Formats: C-alpha cells, structure tokens, sequence
C-alpha cells in the first residue's frame, strides 16, 4: 500500500469499534480529508482479526460510487489502519438532528435508489453485506450516500452454503434468519433495505424488538403471521413453532401512511415474506417509484 | 430461487472469471524454488487435505488456501524447512476468511507439532497478508463447480460429490494442474464425473454459459483422466481416504472410466 502514517494528521475522533477508532485525518500532501481506523494487533493473540480480512479484501475489489471507497491499508507489526474516503454523516444522526419535520420524499428516493444501486454492486460481486441500518449509510455534501462498515460482509457462493446466524442488527434482520433457516442469501440485504425505507418516511423503526422471538412477532403483527400460502417451507422451518399467534395482515396503507402507491409497492416487494419473491435490488431501480428521481 | 442467486449469477460468473486471471499463480514457479520442488508441495497439500478433515473444515478453505500457497510460492522463495509455515499461516487465513468457527491459533501451532510457534505462525500470516495484498476472495475450482451443478437434470448426488473429489485430486499436483484456470478444472472435473456415473456429457447449457466445449476441455480432461486412473497409486492418499467416507458418497470407491472417447 502507498502510504504512511507521517503524512497524516488527525482531527478528531469520529467513531470506535470493536477492535479500534476511527479518526478524521488529512493528508498533508494532497489536502485530501480521510477516516483512519485503527486496528491494534498488539492487544490480539489471534493475529489479525477475520472482520478486518474480510473488510479489506472485500472492499479492495468493491468500486462503486455508493460504496464507501478504502483508500489504503498501512501494516505495521503492531498496528493496521484502514484509510477510508472520509462522508461528513451518517443516516441516523441525520434522520434525528435534522429530518425532524421530516426526509423530503426527493432526497429518500435519491437515498434509496443509490442504496439499491450499491447493493447491487454487492451482489454482483457476490458480497453479501448483512449490517445494512441507517448508522453504517454515509452522507456527503453533495448528496451522495454510501454503504460503509464492510465487518460483517461476506463472500458467497452459488448457491449459498451454511454462513453465520448470529447476522444483522436485530430491528433490520430478515425473518428467514429470525426462523434459523438453514440457508440465507442477497434477499437479507434487501430487508434491511426496506426497514430502513419505511424508516426514512417515518424516522422511526419499523420493527423495534426487544428479542428475537418479540422481533419476529412485532414483524407479524404488521405484514401478518406467514404461512405457507404466502411462504411455502415456513412452518417447516427449525424456529418456527405450530403456537406462533395468528395475527391478520394489516393493509399496507396502514404501515407507513404517508407513503404513496408506488412507494408502497415497492416497500411492500422488499418486505415479502418469501426470500425467492423478494424483489432483487437489480429489480427494483426499475420500479416506477423512482420514474422521476434526481 | 433466491439461494442460487438469479439475478446475479451471471455477473458473479463473468466476474470469477476475471478474477481468476489476476489471482492466476505463475506456471513455472517451481523450477525458480531452489530448495522445494512438486513432491514436496503434494505432501504439503495432502496434510492440509487432513487437517482440513481433523478440524472439520469447510472444502472452500483448502481451496483458498491452496491458491494463498500458489500464489506466495510465486514471488517467494522459501527454504524445505519453512514450507509447512507458510501453508500452516495459508490454511488459518483461508480460515479466518470462509469459517464460520476458524480454529483457534493455537490449534494450528498444535498440528504442527511444535515445529513452530505461535509467532512465527502470527509474523507469517501477516507477510503472506503482505504479499497477497490481502487479496483473499479468490476463484476456487468449487466456487465454479457449485454453479456448473445447477446445470444437472436432474441432480445427483454421486455426480456432484465425484466432481469436487476429482478437483481436490488436482490441488495436489503442480504439475500439470498450475497451467489450467479453476473454471477449467471444475469444467473437467464436472464432464468427467457425469460421464463416469450417468455417461452423460458437458451440457450445452453449459457451452452457454462457459464458452468451453469438450474441444477447449480436452487437455485438463486427459490430464485428469490420468490423474483419476492413477489415484490408488499416487503417494498422496488422503484425499482418497477422505472421499471414502459417506458424508461424500463414498465416491472414491467408484470405478474410473477405461476411455473417454473424446
Ligand atoms: C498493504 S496492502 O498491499 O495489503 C493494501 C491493501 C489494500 C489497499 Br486499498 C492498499 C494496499
Ligand atoms: C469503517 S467504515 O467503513 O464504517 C467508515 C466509517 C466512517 C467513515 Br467517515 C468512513 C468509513
Ligand atoms: C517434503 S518436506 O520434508 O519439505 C515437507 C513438506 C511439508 C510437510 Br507438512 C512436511 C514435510
């Protein structure tokens, strides 16, 4: 890698981490702002950590222009850091300091048709993401947003094999992960992307549970307990249990009032209990919802 | 559905394709190692196949860490005595990459038989990190066959299992297997073991999807047929071991074809 630590300096801490910090520097050469994250290898007796091996050789081969870009990787002895393209925020803090009367529906459909197209990117480049949620979306300036924290990302195969279940912030995990599915694939990505569009209207979770099991029960209080009419296989599945309430559907203007035809159909093909239904992320930047976006 | 990746299968595809190319190890970098040679590298390998059995490893992880290997070997030039490190700190990186539950550290250190220790396991990971450029999602031979299997009608068991023995046979024989991409081992490998079970041949579908015909084939093919013939005899015999058992339909156990008529 190109670099060294002589030619940055630090401005602030910005973020911390599991296995380090992250800092807003600025290269003194080109005046260029990054994001530093230290990971201290001394503190590890296992060597460099799997999160850090995955995030660079997943982000190493992952240029999109809505995906956060990893600039370089200085390794020491004792010390990794991972210079990153440097956003001034992310989603949530934006969505609480400053949406307060709320997201102009513009700027949503823009954030979420380059979501989607980032996304995409992923899938193409079979990564998987699987920590999609508003505080690991960057905002720039400019009106950009970007996929960011590439920790819990992994690279699949066709099909998918057996990967971890312990997988994606709870409040925006799929029900096929809730329901310990034996397999699991790009369809996770796209839930959490439909979480977090209901959240952009609402600048509120959609499904804020306080387990797994109240998790996937506040998820079929409102899209209805699924069975296998709408997704066959469920009651087969190994956390499904024949005692789960029997809620009713709930009409999906009734989900996210404010939101419109179009944007409802959409939301609602994201949310589709079924992953094989589930709209793909390269499907829906067609959707009509986006006909006159930016 | 949604497990075999629909809408993207393509574009991964075409994308392993490309990737394959620039995680390609170079052909003749044995002859450049003046202390080790093929026959050592098989024995490295073979070992890697066991503890890859010992630890309950996924197949995906002694592919990457066969490719880490290749692909060091390459520009590295490595003493007989430290061969086994740099393949102990290979199969931990491919761990830590593709497990779910990598072994710990210290199991490697332990199937090394104290041969090494703990830092030197550690000082190795992170040179060979250094010389990959961390560039570990590489194309394995599985990656490529996991996808030609969606292209069985109908799918067998015996056919998929006998396809990723024959491929594993290829990572334990520099030469000639250095020269061929995965796809085109996994394209050999597949054709061969739907002919050895059903007769059947490399589908059309898959001269689609691939561009290779059993023209383009036929070299990796009477390689592998060789291979496949003259396994019972090989010095490395671990892989057979391995595929005897039933969790892989005790493939081993089948008979190889007499003649391809190619
Ligand atoms: C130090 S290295 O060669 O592994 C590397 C990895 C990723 C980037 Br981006 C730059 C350099
Ligand atoms: C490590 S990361 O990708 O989450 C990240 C976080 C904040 C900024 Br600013 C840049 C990159
Ligand atoms: C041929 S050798 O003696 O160098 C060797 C190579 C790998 C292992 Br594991 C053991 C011994």
């Amino acid at each position: 890698g190109p670099g060294s630590m002589e030619n940055f300096q630090k401005v602030e801490k910005i973020g911390e981490g599991t296995y380090g910090v992250v800092y807003k520097a600025r290269n003194k050469l080109t005046g260029e702002v990054v994001a530093l994250k230290k990971i201290r290898l001394d503190t590890e007796t296992e060597g460099v950590p799997s999160t850090a091996i995955r995030e660079i050789s997943l982000l190493k081969e992952l240029n999109h222009p809505n995906i956060v870009k990893l600039l370089d990787v200085i390794h020491t002895e004792n010390k990794l850091y991972l210079v990153f393209e440097f956003l001034h925020q992310d989603l949530k803090k934006f969505m609480d300091a400053s949406a307060l009367t709320g997201i102009p529906l513009p700027l949503i459909k823009s954030y979420l048709f380059q979501l989607l197209q980032g996304l995409a990117f992923c899938h193409s480049h079979r990564v998987l993401h699987r920590d999609l949620k508003p505080q690991n979306l960057l905002i720039n300036t400019e009106g950009a947003i970007k996929l960011a924290d590439f920790g819990l990302a992994r690279a699949f195969g066709v099909p998918v094999r057996t990967y971890t279940h312990e997988v994606v912030t709870l409040w925006y995990r799929a029900p096929e992960i809730l329901l310990g599915c034996k397999y699991y694939s790009t369809a996770v990505d796209i839930w959490s992307l439909g979480c977090i569009f209901a959240e952009m209207v609402t600048r509120r979770a959609l499904f804020p549970g306080d387990s797994e099991i109240d998790q996937l029960f506040r998820i079929f209080r409102t899209l209805g307990t699924p069975d296998e009419v709408v997704w066959p296989g469920v009651t087969s599945m190994p956390d499904y249990k024949p005692s789960f309430p029997k809620w009713a559907r709930q009409d999906f203007s009734k989900v996210v009032p404010p939101l419109d035809e179009d944007g409802r159909s959409l939301l609602s093909q994201m949310l589709h209990y079924d992953p094989n239904k589930r709209i793909s992320a390269k499907a829906a930047l067609a959707h009509p919802f986006f006909q006159d976006v930016t | 559905g949604v497990n075999e990746v629909p809408d993207y299968h393509e574009d991964i595809h075409t994308y392993l394709r490309e990737m394959e190319v620039k995680c390609k190890p170079k052909v003749g970098y044995m002859k450049k190692q003046p202390d080790i040679t093929n026959s050592m590298r098989a024995i490295l390998v073979d070992w890697l196949v066991e503890v890859g059995e010992e630890y309950k490893l996924q197949n995906e992880t002694l592919h990457l860490a066969v490719n880490y290997i290749d692909r060091f070997l390459s520009s590295m030039s490595v003493l007989r005595g430290k061969l086994q490190l740099v393949g102990t700190a290979a199969m931990l990186l491919a761990s830590k990459f593709e497990e779910i539950y990598p072994p710990e550290v210290a199991e490697f250190v332990y199937i090394t038989d104290d041969t090494y220790t703990k830092k030197q396991v550690l000082r190795m990971e992170h040179l060979v990190l250094k010389v990959l450029a961390f560039d570990l999602a590489a194309p394995t031979i599985n990656q490529f066959l996991t996808q030609y299997f969606l292209h069985q009608q109908p799918a067998n068991c015996k056919v998929e299992s006998l396809a990723m023995f024959l491929g594993e046979l290829s990572l334990i024989d520099a030469d000639p297997y250095l020269k061929y991409l995965p796809s085109v081992i996994a394209a050999a490998a597949f054709h061969l073991a739907l002919y050895t079970v059903t007769g059947q041949s490399w589908p059309e579908s898959l001269v689609q999807k691939t561009g290779y015909t059993l023209e383009t084939l036929k070299p990796c093919l009477l390689d592998l047929h060789q291979t496949y013939l003259r396994a019972p005899q090989h010095a490395q015999q671990s892989i057979r071991e391995k595929y005897k058992n039933s969790k892989y339909h005790g493939v081993s156990l089948l008979n190889p074809p007499e003649t391809l008529n190619v």
